RNA sequence: UUGACCUCAAAUCAGGUAGGAGUACCCGCUGAACUUAAGCAUAUCAAUAAGCGGAGGAAAAGAAACCAACCGGGAUUGCCUUAGUAACGGCGAGUGAAGCGGCAAAAGCUCAAAUUUGAAAUCUGGUACCUUCGGUGCCCGAGUUGUAAUUUGGAGAGGG
RNA sequence: GUUCUUUGUAAAGUGCCUUCGAAGAGUCGAGUUGUUUGGGAAUGCAGCUCUAAGUGGGUGGUAAAUUCCAUCUAAAGCUAA
RNA sequence: GAUGGGGAAGCUCCGUUUCAAAGGCCUGAUUUUAUGCAGGCCACCAUCGAAAGGGAAUCCGGUUAAGAUUCCGGAACCUGG
């Protein structure tokens, strides 16, 4: 699959996003709430 | 002067206004859906309707199409009483001559239409021509003894409805009629 | 600037006014070229926000002109 | 033809441009074991922009220029140098 | 190739009944010609006129002004479009009194009014003059195109709603 | 050989113009069935939903080609009434609005048609209280020019 | 506040005379087709034909006729709540 | 599948083969670098539509945690100037 920028550019983004709940946000003070609660499985979910 | 020529082509067919309509619409005819302006076909009772002066100048030309309604669909189909059922042959409310104001409208808004006149009939259509004023323009405004047409909200009405045939289409009656509704009315 | 603003408001040249953003430029670049370990940045930030500043300062004092 | 209005201000520039010194792990090496400095970019990387930029900003010069676009949004250049520049040489910047 | 629309317009302007009409041919049969090389004699007078001889200049203004009886030799032209405007006076021409002329140049009688166009000029004064004009022209040009106007009609023919005019020059009421 | 008149164009050549959007509510066009009729066509549903094209702060309407008996009244708009009544209707099922009355808000007006063929209009330039493409001037230059002023419910008189 | 006052040939209000100026056409009305209305031989709307008048037309909530009478000026406009 | 246009109340429908100015370009050209002209081809009836069709030009060796007919070594051929 030799793709194509525009699938490019959001492939990577799948990546950049693909990321565990930050941690410092964790105790930000006023509250935050937990867990990346969007979170894509390239497995579950998928993409386009 | 102006008035032989208005109580002059009120004597249709006649000789003259005949051996005119003819050579004219045989002319007219072929140039183009609508043709805009050129410089005011009849210009009698033209001014009887704010003639040509507008804006500076400008008054376009438009062939409707002659006829009945076009029911389209294929079918019926859809029930039919209260035809419905029926197709051929309904009757457009619409005003034959109303249709060219509006085209002419699109064919350019870079003004607005003060009113619209007719000319000559076909069996293949109705010959009308409708004027304009610039608004969006000069003395138009400016020597703006007419700003009416220049002022926010009466410009493109040129279909809204308040227009003059459709005005007449309507209710500019007055008693003896159900006709400045809307309405509905009465709930 | 990195002020002030009440500062570069006046007023060296566009060449002057010139390598004062060139200068402020380089800094932030060299800036980065630390990209080592915290970061902070801090003044990273500090560079830039002022990057602006200058640059801010510097297409109102043509407009202006065009203004005339 | 001709005017007598306009646009605005030569709003800018467009420049600039070149990114954040790209260098990890393998990069060093790069500009280690090949010589080959592996800066980065804006992705509307002008190309041979590149060129102009390092041959400009960090100023030795350079003879390819090799250019992927990294899978982050990373453009990150590959660019050389001739018998000039000796990388950790020219690795005064980084 | 679109010189065409009016080349063919000019065509059947001439092919359907080739005449047609009131004056309608008068101003096409005994058109093509009115009114002579002769009448350059008018409009020669009528061109330094405004030296020699005021001058008049007023479509409408014509119209009134030979319900006014103050005209002169008033030279209506060839050229009309619609024709509808200048067919009004090939008619309260003989039927007020002045001595009508369908003379050439539309643009021409334009000329004599110091600007574009321009509709049918006239006059209404000399003393040097009054003779050379109203004399050999009025003389000859009132005989051509108003004898003329006595048949005309045919010749072509029709000088047509007559019992326009009467409405018209009745209408006042 | 040399000017224009005229319909027709072509200009990145100058300068504006629209085109999309959009809860409600306003101007239009265009148009269902479901439904009730204990059936079903008539019809009701309904000038309703859907579809389309146009506005605004509202919109639309409005100085009557009205209502009217005598009596008379006097642009629209809205409300209360008029009235579930005049009518309309397989006169079935159901439709069903008006107009001297009391309210609310209050305004009245300009063209075409008439002459002395315009001294009225666009611009663009110089300068101008107005500080660069700009509120309006003046003078001037090209261009416009069946589109300068009284007169339009009532007549003011229109002319003398 | 108006240090101005370019004008005052700038405009308004009697009885006297001039069918006094004369006022919107493919329109008005009609035949017919559809449509719509509470509209009913009684709505408007729009098609296709036909097509006026000028002591003219429109209307007057049954079609004709003929007298009369009553009442407004249509087929070009703007306009606050 | 836009445009020359034509249908449709209208979203839009229909037409690229039967409708000004053409479409531009070209060498020479009125030229000291604009731009007519000498002459030619002239609705070219826009453009989109192929990672198997059409189709300029590279290969061997070496290299990595993970690429490669590219990186790098050597040796090349094409295209435009």
């Amino acid at each position: 699959a030799q793709k194509s920028f525009r699938i490019k550019q959001k492939m990577a983004k799948a990546k950049k996003q693909n990321r565990p709940l930050p941690q410092w946000i964790r105790l930000r003070t006023n509250n935050t709430i937990r867990y990346n609660a969007k979170r894509r499985n390239w497995r579950r979910t998928k993409m386009n | 002067a102006y008035k032989y020529l208005e109580e002059l082509q009120r004597k249709k067919q006649s000789d003259v206004l005949r051996f005119l309509q003819r050579v004219r619409v045989w002319e007219y005819r072929q140039k183009n859906v609508i043709h805009r302006a050129a410089r005011p076909t009849r210009p009698d009772k033209a001014r009887r309707l704010g003639y040509k002066a507008k804006q500076g100048f400008v008054i376009y030309r438009v062939r409707v199409r002659r006829g009945n309604r076009k029911r389209p669909v294929p079918k019926g189909a859809t029930y039919g009483k209260p035809t419905n059922q029926g197709v051929n042959e309904l009757k457009y409310q619409r005003s034959l001559r109303a249709t060219a104001e509006e085209r002419v409208g699109r064919r350019a808004a870079n003004l607005r239409v003060l009113n619209s006149y007719w000319v000559n009939q076909d069996s293949t259509y109705k010959y009308f021509e409708v004027i304009l004023v610039d608004p969006q323009h000069k003395a138009i405004r400016r020597d703006a003894r007419y700003n009416w047409i220049c002022d926010p909200v009466h410009k493109h009405r040129e279909a809204r409805g308040l227009t003059a045939t459709g005005k007449k289409s309507r209710g500019i009656n007055k008693g003896h009629k159900f006709n400045n509704t809307k309405a509905g009315r009465r709930k | 600037m990195a002020g002030v603003k009440a500062y570069e408001l006046r007023t060296k040249s566009k060449e002057q006014l010139a390598s004062q953003l060139v200068d402020l430029k380089k800094e932030l670049a060299e800036l980065k070229v630390q990209k080592l370990s915290r970061p902070s940045l801090p003044k990273i930030k500090t560079v830039r926000k002022s990057i602006a500043c200058v640059l801010t300062v510097i297409n109102e004092q043509q407009r202006e002109a065009v203004r005339q | 033809y001709a005017s007598k209005a306009v646009p605005h201000y030569n709003r800018l520039d467009s420049y600039k441009v070149i990114e954040q010194p790209i260098t990890s792990e393998t990069a060093m090496k790069k500009v280690e074991d090949g010589n080959i400095l592996v800066f980065q970019v804006s992705m509307k990387a002008n190309k041979y922009q590149i060129k102009k930029a390092v041959k400009e900003l960090y100023e030795v010069d350079v003879l390819k220029v090799n250019t992927l676009v990294r899978p982050n949004g990373t453009k990150k250049a590959y660019v050389r140098l001739t018998a000039d520049y000796d990388a950790l040489d020219i690795a005064n910047r980084i | 190739f679109q010189y065409t629309l009016d080349r063919n317009t000019a065509a059947e302007t001439f092919k359907l009944f080739n005449k047609y009409r009131p004056e309608t041919a008068a101003e096409k049969k005994e058109r093509l010609t009115k009114e002579a090389a002769a009448v350059a004699e008018g409009k020669s007078k009528q061109d330094a006129s405004p030296k020699p001889y005021a001058v008049k200049y007023g479509l409408n203004h014509v119209v009134a002004l030979i319900e006014n009886k103050k005209a002169k030799l008033v030279l209506i032209a060839n050229d009309v479009d619609p024709i509808e405007l200048v067919v009004f006076l090939p008619a309260l021409c003989k039927k007020m009194g002045v001595p009508y002329a369908i003379v050439k140049g539309k643009a021409r009688l334009g000329t004599l009014v110091n600007q574009k166009t321009s509709a049918v000029a006239a006059l209404t004064e000399v003393r040097a003059e009054d003779e050379a004009a109203l004399a050999k022209l009025v003389s000859t040009i009132d005989a051509n195109f108003a004898d003329k106007y006595d048949e005309v009609k045919k010749h072509w023919g029709g000088g047509i709603l007559g019992n326009k005019a009467q409405a018209k020059m009745d209408k006042r009421a």
